[PDB]
RNA sequence: AAACUUUCAACAACGGAUCUCUUGGUUCUCGCAUCGAUGAAGAACGCAGCGAAAUGCGAUACGUAAUGUGAAUUGCAGAAUUCCGUGAAUCAUCGAAUCUUUGAACGCACAUUGCGCCCCUUGGUAUUCCAGGGGGCAUGCCUGUUUGAGCGUCAUUU
RNA sequence: CGUGGAGGUCAGUGACGAAGCCUAGACCGUAAGGUCGGGUCGAACGGCCUCUAGUGCAGAUCUUGGUGGUAGUAGCAAAUAUUCAAAUGAGAACUUUGAAGACUGAAGUGGGGAAAGGUUCCACGUCAACAGCAGUUGGACGUGGGUUAGUCGAUCCUAAGAGAUGGGGAAGCUCCGUUUCAAAGGCCUGAUGCAGGCCACCAUCGAAAGGGAAUCCGGUUAAGAUUCCGGAACCUGG
RNA sequence: AUAUUGGCGAGAGACCGAUAGCGAACAAGUACAGUGAUGGAAAGAUGAAAAGAACUUUGAAAAGAGAGUGAAAAAGUACGUGAAAUUGUUGAAAGGGAAGGGCAUUUGAUCAGACA
């Protein structure tokens, strides 16, 4: 049976978690991720995948360090401390 | 855990996930001034390491738990 | 939710010719 | 098709021309910018022309 | 409530270490007491007092190192300016202002004159 | 917006499925799956002659 | 599987603590809009896919 | 003649159209030039007296220092000297700090919370073994330093 | 004729009730439609002169949502089977206890595991929704407890295979290749340098069923044990 | 001098007004589906203020019937208005194998009036 009796043999993972994107798209036999390309140095992104880019691009996370650069620029990358005037 | 303080001399603690039996042994000696016979550790189903500690024959584990202030 | 698919296909025999 | 008595036109709109339309809504804003940049240059090199 | 930073800045290295351990012992007591009560907000004050003592300790130790390297050309990368990567690789104000001996002569001889065409 | 109503991967199901031939969304378990897509008459579609 | 990698067991730990109703006192805040826990999960209705 | 069926009205139902709203979207215009090995964008796991999320943060964990304002926060409890003051506030501003495991990701690996080497230091009667604390060890290329290689090759003893 | 919006005017209407909705109540027009009375409701709307357009629905096996007739209809008929009493409870064919009659019949409806699930395990409270009848019961709902190793596994080794370094291609993403056309480094004696001497596999990843250092009995929990407690042993390093 | 559907900070519109406008006015690239690349929604509105219905009574309980708050419960956390399909009760009427419509009148109900 192609149908119900065939589906009853499905208990072998083909993709596990990815150390970089953490999305369960890490092919075990090829040792590559079908979403972020790990371990290739770059991140997989194609221009026909406009939606894919929107999901992962800059701004969709926390921006631990990049969310302050605009503030620091407005003040000229000052160094020191307020003088208690 | 409270049955183990009364019966088995087994002080039961929560410890950091980065610790090992050697460090758990050192800590109890410094803080509580008691000699430990052996340490057994497991990781709970919630993500916090528990440590069963069997003090040596000379230090009564109800006295220590009554000193820390929970028995 | 309810996924749907092609109901039967085939099993309709043949006609005239 | 070719239908009636009209001139033969030639409109070159067979490429993706909607991707390269420039409507100059900024004609007025560019005028105030060119004019202010003229007043700031004058104040920097004054009294020269 | 809680410790104050301006009060700690007048204590010595050894004193602030003694204070840090005292607040750690007190925090341990609060956590064994919290296990028999419905609430114990004082735990926050002690937890933020440990953060004030640590920040002053690090501030003292960073100044001392900063005096030790005062006025020598190489100093630790942690104590330098955290400008942007490109701002740190651009030319210094001295280098970008360099000029060849030829061009300097042309500048002195023939500067841009200041004039007006009224009359 | 030149994107409105055309951010979908919908394809017509064709005749033989007791449904109209308007393009439809794929997949499952969403609720949007199997709906109307691009059409000018379709909910969440694209307007007739978008204003330029 | 009984013999499991630490990474999987760590994700189970998060799942256990995410499995509770909305705290009742949250319903009383000014300008409150939350009605229930819309991300609740059960081992019978959906699978983690980890 | 009732029940039953159909049309209309009143009231009550099912449903959420219509009307009035609006901290959102869309287009136009003006100004600016600022990510990363001084470890980014993104990911994993954690942190509150009582939180699952959105937001914030990182074992200093809804945050520390500093500067301004000058009496709160609030859902409950709490906080009381913190009310004519180096001082409340999920306050504004931000120039000093911390910043878990990762990631271009860098000791070697990684379906492993897997396996090493060096430096300083403490304990186990210990340079060698064992444990703790701190500090390190990727690759291509540039300028120099040191140590070398080749009858490629010069002079010079003998 | 009617609809959204725009410029002028009616010093237009309105919380003493604007817009919307309902009304076999009324009037005007051939019509598209306009106007008034009553009820409901609660905050903004219209006349006239012009301007503008995402501007009028009965259909498209039209798109989204809601609802009927069919209809209390078809149906809930496989796997031999249930019955008597008390207890609990608002309530018992279905829960608990006891007696009876049956079945799986040791390649089981028993006792454990591998992949996979992830808390379903056990306790207390509890029945709105789920168990296509019922429910006081539950793998459900609320709240907690629980998984203890020098000896069992992983770890270590290598198999089919995958893949760095040295190199050669390719505009480039990268392809070949795995000891190859490479100056490929580590062990010892004595004295951190020196005299020497030996040694060319060539990194690494690849099995919880293959190779492999070593633990057995008795007792104990609501839920763990070759892991805890008592006793008796063994292996590796120093 | 020229370009700008990205980032940052500002000003506007004869634009849309919750099936519209971005997919997302809300815990929206969220829940959810697929081994995977990918696919991808629904969902705003009590009131000025919770004053979110104390207490009495029937029921085992959910709830009901009173009492009360409010300008109004014809606003009761199933909450502004609340259409149509479809539905219950009440009232009027007709009904020999459909129902509906057009011209004319009898009967029942209902409406306006010249008026001085």
């Amino acid at each position: 049976g192609k149908g119900t009796p065939s589906f009853g043999k499905r208990h072998n993972k083909s993709h596990t978690l990815c150390n970089r994107c953490g999305r369960r798209s890490f092919h075990v036999q090829k040792k590559t991720c079908s979403s972020c390309g790990y371990p290739a140095a770059k991140t997989r992104s194609y221009n026909w995948g406009a939606k894919a880019k929107r999901r992962h691009t800059t701004g969709t996370g926390r921006m631990r360090y990049l969310k302050h650069v605009s503030r620091r620029f407005k003040n000229g990358f000052q160094t020191g401390s307020a003088s208690k005037a | 855990a409270m049955k183990k303080v009364e019966d088995g001399n087994i002080l039961v603690f929560q410890v950091s996930m980065k610790a090992n039996k050697y460090q758990i042994k050192k800590a109890v000696k410094e803080l509580y001034e008691v000699d430990v016979l052996k340490v057994n550790t497991l990781v709970r189903p919630n993500g916090t390491k528990k440590a069963y500690v069997r003090l040596t024959a000379d230090y009564d584990a109800l006295d220590i738990a009554n000193r820390i202030g929970y028995i | 939710h309810h996924p749907r698919y092609v109901v039967l296909a085939s099993h309709l025999g043949r006609m005239m010719m | 098709a070719i239908s009636k008595n009209l001139p033969i036109l030639k409109n070159h709109f067979r490429k993706h021309w909607q991707e390269r339309v420039k409507v100059h809504f900024d004609q007025a804003g560019k005028k105030v910018s060119r004019r202010n940049a003229r007043a700031t240059r004058a104040a920097k090199i004054a009294p020269r022309p | 409530a809680g410790v104050k930073a301006y009060e700690l800045r007048t204590k010595s290295k050894e004193q602030l270490a003694s204070q840090l351990v005292d607040l750690k012992k007190e925090l341990a007591e609060l956590k064994v007491q919290k296990l028999s009560r419905p609430s114990l907000p004082k735990i926050k004050t002690v937890r933020k007092s440990i953060a004030c003592v640590l920040t002053v300790i690090n501030e003292q130790q960073r100044e001392a190192v900063r005096q030790l390297y005062k006025g020598k050309k190489y100093q630790p990368k942690d104590l330098r300016a955290k400008k942007t990567r490109a701002l740190r690789r651009a030319l210094t104000k001295f280098e970008a202002s360099q000029v060849t001996e030829k061009q300097r002569k042309k500048q002195i001889a023939f500067p841009q004159r200041k004039y007006a065409i009224k009359a | 917006s030149e994107k409105a109503g055309h951010q979908t991967s919908a394809e017509s199901w064709g005749t033989g499925r007791a449904v109209a031939r308007i393009p439809r969304v794929g997949g499952g378990g969403t609720g949007r799956s199997g709906q109307g897509a691009f059409g000018n008459m379709c909910r969440g579609g694209r307007m007739f002659a978008p204003t330029k | 599987a009984a013999q499991k990698s630490f990474r999987i067991k760590q994700k189970m730990a998060k799942a256990k603590k995410q499995n509770r109703p909305l705290p009742q006192w949250i319903r009383l805040r000014t300008n409150n809009t939350i009605r229930y826990n819309a991300k609740r999960r059960n081992w019978r209705r959906t699978k983690m896919n980890i």
